[PDB]
DNA sequence: GGGTTGGGGTTGGG
């Protein structure tokens, strides 16, 4: 009955590799884990990669303790920059000598379409990981004893 | 487009495992000084301090204060160096919490999620 | 200690509530969404002027202290509260409003928030507020939230407003989700 | 205004009694204007000079009004088949009305008595003068053969040559003003 | 000279506003755009739709949705999350059309009062509509360009855009104002002529 | 000073038919005046009342409203408004703001009121039309000679029966069940011709801007509202266009009956701080009172007006009756036709 | 919103409706033939239908459906309501904009339908046309319900907390009462 | 601790 969910990259392709195989489900966009959903939360590190002759799409990557997913990030169209929360990763990536750090992102998926990466803010406090571990967990609990 | 899978392990199972692709997590030692990075386990009260060989210690950055590593443990208290990342910290990093997550995670119950199978 | 709710849980205790009823509850969730349709601020005289004599030009005169007053501007604002379960509307009152425009620009003064975005208002300056409103959202803090159980116009309603907000510190936090993970696997 | 109701002559006279009741109705205005002085206003001081600032305010608000006046009572009388001359020569009728009625109401009152007189006089012989011109150049622009006249053209034709407004407007003035 | 006229078209009028700079109907602007071509065949209601309706832009923006060759056009979102969609893109905005009896929380947009216009955006046209154009470009068409359909002889409906409402909107001493209204209608009366007991004049004794 | 000496020692007031001008009258007088008035109207209309009587619901649901009398030739001109609110009770709308509602359903009414079921008209281009169809019928016939009477109901509100009202409000079939209330925004052209291409040009110089309401039903009319969300009618091909709002309402049948008893039966005014309530009728001055009027006369009308239904091919005589609000205007070509329309009228009156 | 729904007082077409159901059924089988009155008596059949005249349309959200037992729920306000629809095609011919779920409809008309189950007598009560006009993605709270699923043990639930309730629910068991006594 | 939308303007019929 909520729309968005907490899980992390394992989760992301587990759902993808299931959604794909055994495609007999609603006539819907929405995903099917113990309900339906279409906002994600996922804390793990962020890093650019270099696409080829794809200007409106930014193919991202986040890497985790359990996999990687690949994220589409969309810019304006009347004008060429970047959203604010990525141009700050950038001048951070830049001033910090090119170093990678995790991030808390927000991000949408719909099936039979890729993943877009809406928000992310970057996070310096090592504890966010064990306090994502730990809502991820409750979270699923609270689903599994909700749909019974 | 690849999969690698890196588990979270608190300092007693290395020795267990006795060498997988995991990844590991801790704060900078400062006190010993060796020549390769150097990292500690809990609040510093108990000595448990693993070092890596690959990373030099002062090539990180001076505001680093934390850090984690992905790797394979070569041999106790040598473990290798391929992924690192850094976070400066200006708030303790409580470690029990992180430890009764780690067991919850190897929980029979919660590790449908965090692992395969 | 303090013990920290849900939004679920205060949603179902509101309905459940009676009119005229109100608990208060801490939350940790994060600020979203800020409404500016409506009026953004109102006046109100220093004496607590219950009533304020709206004339020409600019001119304030107080009827709780019956003197020339300078106007004196209450910020009044509405956004939306959210937590991973659940979101509800939220009333910020002037203290609240001009913490939280304070800690994202710390060049205007706090008492000076609401002549601030008087003055941008009058002088046709909103892409700033705009964009000021816009840097708060996704914002985390701990939140004390009170609802009110109250009839307006022979209608019933219920009415959420904060009273407290804090700098957020995940210590805390991550230690009760724990304790309730661990209490819910006990169970 | 209705021409499914009135003939030519019966919004003639409409016109001529309404705005002869218009112009009474509107004098107390000016009369109060004449009260402020605005050549102590610099914002109509510039736009009007400082000598005859209130004529020249005055005469610029009754010339607008009345070729909007104007405009408005021809789009409501024809329709947009109608041939833009004889457009242009029933608003020229029109607003020779208005000006002769609001002249002939404002020749005695001692305030206006001087400088403004003779420009309302002007406009209206300009107005007069514009008239008799195009309903002389319509003779010529229909003798061409060029365009193909309906019931409303011909009987709007018949009544300008029986009114004869080629040479003045006397004949049908006892008409509009009867009472 | 210039005269009223009784037929007016609604192109030919808003081509006679300074700050509008493009206005054109949908047929021509997407001929314009090349998403479609003249060889190409539509419905006879669809083309009737196209033709009728008018847009309208503050400036000329024929380029930046000209066709790309990049990547083809189709559709697998519905309208109601492409409309979504552009309403998030629009943020704090709060004068558009289609923001009307709606609101934002975050990337979540909520319906909670009735638009008897919402049929027009939802319908089968502008669901056509949306497989010519594209997510991407429809997000923006819906944003950059005032919307009018025609429903009715002369009658139009303006369904996306700014509303046009917008476009109808150091000081000075103002001195105070004589209450000669408070003269008319008194029915009270006293036993001694003057003023009211509730005067200064009386209270002071 | 100035001001509350004049409003002491004077009541200042205008007379009936001599417009804006301004009159003054010395207070004993206009205390005698008012007496003789109050004299006048409690043995017609007028009673005085005690708040026992009237129920606790009403008497906290409604406010009440003043009486203001105007000098007339030999007599008066009582005026009722109903500006007041009540502070007290929880009160924060006067009768007129309370009654909009059931006023836009009333309005909404008036269009079929037009030519269903009376002679009844409400504007000058309804008016025109009427002539012009009357005009043209003559000119086919071949301008033959004509004959007119005219005549009007004297206090045509005070004499409208209020059972006979609410039968017919609960009788008719031209009020649905239920209704939707929509506002949108109108934008027309003006009447200002279109230039010709000093730099600043926009819509206002080209349009006006109206706020209009429009209260539809849920039934599937011809007119479809559901889909466009206005109604309006245009003497020009000119174009226009409409926006639409997202405050919706709903009114009930059943709360303009509720609405239409309370006024007819516990109608409360106030005088001196003396209390006072109608007899019979309903009050002027509300505004559905007119189109209430308009309706309960064309009852009556239609009831006694049989024979011109069918007289115009019967024997083939033109003939034209309108009535606008109680006055009566009618012109023929059959001076038996006029006298039988006396003699009817007469008759039903 | 809720103001314009709850102004609708629904209750009133729904006792009015039953009333006129019953009043018709009434004098339609005064024949009181005792073999007719055994024949007619057969488990799990329909036997009257009384569509519901055109005054009584009203509107309500939807905010849940279920394709397998055609059941739709409805709710205004305070109550919420638990109703059947004649098939799928009442669905399409409502052209719904993204879902059935949380989209506002009016129903154009609806029929009461009486049927013998378990040696008593249960009314149903069947949506026949739908027209859905806008989207209201706005949770009602509905504190008090009544279902038509159930009958009488559907209906009488939560009669105390609701006045209406509780009317609607006394006339639906005379009702009830005055069917069982002509029929046996 | 807040809260329809308060005006501005005044002609011609009823
Ligand atoms: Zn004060």
């Amino acid at each position: 009955p909520q729309i968005t969910v907490p899980l992390n990259c394992f989760m992301i392709n587990q759902i993808v590799k299931a959604a794909k195989e055994n495609p007999q489900a609603h006539s819907g966009n929405h995903y099917e884990w113990y309900g339906a959903f279409e906002n994600a939360i996922i804390t793990a590190k962020f890093e650019f990669l270099q696409s080829i002759n794809d200007s409106p799409k930014i193919m991202g990557k986040l890497s985790d303790s359990t996999g990687c997913i690949e994220v589409v990030i969309q810019k304006s169209k009347m004008s060429d920059e970047l959203p604010e929360f990525v141009q700050a990763y950038e001048i951070e990536l830049q001033n910090n000598g090119n170093r990678h750090k995790y991030v808390r992102a927000m991000l949408k998926m719909r099936k039979n379409a890729q993943i877009q990466l809406l928000y992310f803010s970057i996070v310096n406090d090592a504890n966010e990981i064990s306090r994502h571990g730990l809502d991820l967990c409750l979270r699923y609990l609270q689903r599994k004893h909700g749909i019974e | 487009q690849e999969q690698v899978m890196y588990p979270r392990i608190l300092f007693e199972q290395m020795a267990q495992f006795r060498g997988k692709k995991v990844t590991v997590v801790g704060n900078v030692c400062n006190e010993d000084q060796n020549d390769s990075l150097v990292i500690e386990f809990g609040p510093t009260g108990l000595n448990q301090h693993v070092v890596i060989d690959n990373y030099r210690r002062v090539d990180l950055n001076n505001t680093t204060k934390f850090v984690e590593i992905r790797g394979v443990v070569l041999n106790q208290n040598i473990v290798s160096c391929e992924e690192l990342t850094e976070f400066e910290q200006k708030d303790p990093f409580d470690f029990d919490t992180y430890s009764k997550l780690i067991h919850l995670s190897q929980s029979d119950k919660l590790s449908s999620l965090f692992t395969d199978q | 200690q303090r013990i920290y709710s849900s939004i679920e849980e205060i949603i179902q205790q509101a309905q459940a509530s009676e009119i005229g009823q109100k608990k208060e509850f801490y939350v940790y969730g994060n600020l979203v969404s800020i409404q500016m349709k409506n009026k953004l601020y109102y006046y109100r005289c220093t004496c607590q002027g219950k009533s304020v004599l709206k004339y020409h030009g600019d001119s304030f005169f107080c009827e709780s202290c019956q003197q020339f007053i300078n106007p004196q501007v209450h910020l009044m604002l509405r956004a939306f509260v959210q937590d991973s379960t659940g979101t509800i509307p939220v009333m910020i009152f002037d203290q609240q409003s001009s913490q939280l425009i304070n800690q994202i620009d710390p060049s205007i003064h706090v008492q000076e928030a609401g002549q601030y975005v008087k003055n941008c208002i009058e002088n046709g300056q909103e892409e700033i507020i705009r964009q000021l409103f816009s840097k708060l959202d996704f914002a985390r803090f701990i939140f004390e939230i009170q609802f009110e159980n109250k009839e307006f116009n022979n209608e019933q309603e219920i009415a959420y407003k904060v009273l407290k907000i804090e700098k957020e510190n995940i210590k805390e936090e991550s230690k009760y989700l724990l304790k309730k993970l661990e209490h819910l696997i006990n169970n | 205004f209705n021409p499914n109701i009135n003939s030519f002559e019966g919004l003639c006279r409409q016109l001529y009694h309404h705005s002869k009741a218009t112009v009474m109705k509107f004098y107390p205005f000016m009369t109060k204007l004449f009260q402020i002085d605005l050549k102590k206003s610099k914002q109509y001081s510039v736009q009007y000079g400082k000598e005859n600032t209130n004529e020249n305010f005055l005469k610029d608000i009754l010339y607008y009004t009345v070729e909007d006046v104007c405009k408005i009572l021809c789009y409501l009388q024809f329709e947009d088949e109608i041939n833009s001359n004889i457009k242009e020569i029933f608003k020229n009728l029109y607003s020779w009305i208005m000006w002769d009625i609001i002249v002939s109401y404002l020749k005695k009152k001692k305030q206006f008595k001087g400088y403004l007189n003779k420009l309302l006089q002007k406009i209206r012989k300009s107005r007069f003068f514009y008239l008799k011109e195009g309903c002389k150049s319509l003779q010529l622009i229909l003798s061409q053969q060029k365009y193909q006249l309906n019931k409303k053209e011909l009987e709007a034709i018949e009544f300008i040559d029986l009114n004869n407004l080629i040479q003045d407007i006397k004949t049908l003035i006892p008409k509009i003003s009867a009472k | 000279k210039q005269m009223l006229t009784r037929k007016e078209d609604l192109l030919t009028v808003l081509k006679q506003i300074s700050a509008l700079k493009y206005v054109s109907n949908l047929y021509e602007f997407l001929l314009a755009t090349e998403k479609i071509v003249q060889t190409s065949e539509l419905d006879t209601q669809f083309q009737e739709f196209l033709t009728t309706t008018i847009i309208a832009s503050e400036q000329n923006l024929v380029e930046n949705y000209k066709q790309k060759y990049n990547q083809p056009n189709f559709s697998q979102l519905t309208i109601k999350q492409v409309i979504d969609d552009s309403i998030i893109l629009l943020g704090n905005k709060q004068n558009y059309v289609q923001q009307i009896g709606t609101t934002t929380i975050g990337f979540y947009v909520e319906y909670e009062n009735i638009n008897l216009s919402r049929q027009t955006l939802y319908s089968s046209n502008f669901r056509n509509l949306l497989n010519i154009f594209g997510e991407e470009d429809f997000k923006y068409f819906l944003i950059d360009f005032l919307v009018f359909t025609k429903v009715e002889q002369n009658g139009y409906l303006q369904v996306a855009g700014v509303c046009l409402n917008q476009y109808f909107s150091e000081n000075q001493y103002i001195y105070p104002e004589i209450q000669r209204s408070q003269i008319f209608y008194c029915n009270h009366m006293g036993r001694e002529p003057g003023v009211f007991k509730s005067s200064f004049f009386n209270y002071s004794e | 000073i100035v001001i509350p000496v004049l409003r002491y020692n004077f009541y200042i007031t205008e007379k009936h038919k001599e417009g804006s001008q301004i009159f003054y009258y010395r207070k004993p007088i206009w205390k005698l005046v008012s007496k003789l008035t109050i004299v006048k109207l409690e043995e017609e209309n007028l009673e005085k009342v005690e708040e026992k009587l009237i129920p606790e619901d009403s008497f906290q649901k409604y406010p009440q409203g003043k009486l203001r009398i105007i000098p007339k030739k030999g007599s008066f001109r009582p005026i009722m408004t109903f500006l007041r609110k009540d502070k007290q009770k929880n009160i924060k709308l006067n009768l007129n703001q309370i009654l909009m509602d059931s006023q836009l359903v009333f309005r909404n009414l008036k269009d079929m009121l037009g030519q269903k079921i009376g002679y009844s008209v409400f504007d000058n281009k309804q008016i025109s039309e009427k002539f012009a169809q009357f005009i043209e019928k003559w000119k086919n016939k071949g301008r033959p000679q004509l004959y007119y009477v005219t005549l009007d109901i004297k206090k045509c509100y005070d004499s409208i029966d209020q059972m006979k009202l609410l039968n017919f409000f609960n009788q008719s079939d031209l009020i649905q069940d239920t209704y939707f209330i929509n506002k949108y925004l109108l934008f027309q052209r003006n009447k200002r011709p279109l230039l010709q291409i000093m730099d600043n040009i926009n819509f206002p110089y080209y349009f006006n801007l109206k706020e209009r309401q429009i209260a539809y039903s849920l039934y599937d009319d011809d007119d479809q509202i559901l889909q466009k969300g206005f109604k309006e009618i245009q003497s020009d091909d000119r174009p226009f266009i409409v926006i639409n709002q997202d405050k919706p309402r709903c009114i009930t049948k059943d709360i303009i009956h509720n609405h239409l008893k309370h006024i007819s039966q516990y109608n409360v005014i106030s005088f001196n701080k003396v209390k006072f309530r109608q007899k019979r009728g309903i009050p002027q001055g509300l505004n559905i009172s007119g189109v209430l009027c308009s309706f309960y006369f064309g009852k009556l009308e239609e009831e006694y007006t049989q024979f011109l239904k069918n007289a115009e091919q019967v024997n083939g005589s033109i003939n034209l009756l309108m009535r606008l609000t109680d006055d009566y205007l009618f012109i023929s070509d059959s001076q038996q036709n006029a006298l039988n329309l006396i003699v009817q009228l007469q008759n039903c009156a | 919103m809720k103001l314009l729904l709850q102004n609708q007082n629904i209750f009133q077409k729904l006792k009015n409706t039953l009333n006129g159901c019953i009043k018709k059924f009434y004098d339609t089988y005064q024949d009181l033939e005792q073999m007719q009155k055994f024949e007619m008596i057969v488990e799990d059949k329909l036997l009257f239908r009384y569509s519901c005249s055109q005054s009584e349309m009203f509107s309500a959200q939807i905010q849940a459906h279920y394709l397998e037992k055609r059941v739709l729920q409805l709710t205004d306000g305070n109550v919420k309501y638990i109703v059947n629809f004649r098939d799928k095609g009442v669905l399409d011919k409502a052209n719904f904009f993204d879902t059935p779920n949380n989209s506002l409809v009016i129903i154009r008309q609806w029929s009461y339908e009486i049927y013998y189950t378990k040696n008593t007598f249960q009314i149903n009560l069947v949506i026949d046309e739908m027209r859905c006009i806008d989207i209201i993605t706005t949770i009602f709270y509905c504190k008090l319900e009544l279902d038509f699923t159930q009958g009488i043990k559907g209906i009488s639930k939560s009669s105390s907390f609701s006045n209406q309730i509780y009317e609607y629910s006394a006339q639906y068991y005379k009702a009830i009462q005055l069917l069982k006594k002509l029929l046996i």
